[PDB]
């Protein structure tokens, strides 16, 4: 669960 | 072929976005976070993040 957001590049 | 696992939902027009089913051709990358895919409809390209694909 809890997608890993987008990590800023 | 890698398969979108999670909804990558994109920001911006550069990266296209794809739901949970869409197919993307994996272009390099095979660590770090972040990797070029083409997907096979329109024949475009589409950054897919590392994380909300998988080889399948």
């Amino acid at each position: 669960a809890f997608a890993p957001p987008l990590p800023r590049r | 072929t890698f398969v979108a696992l999670y909804d990558y939902e994109s920001r911006t027009e550069t990266d296209l976005s794809f739901k949970k089913g869409e197919r993307l051709q994996i272009v390099n990358n095979t660590e770090g976070d972040w990797w070029l895919a083409h997907s096979l409809t329109t024949g475009q390209t589409g950054y897919i993040p590392s994380n909300y694909v998988a080889p399948s």
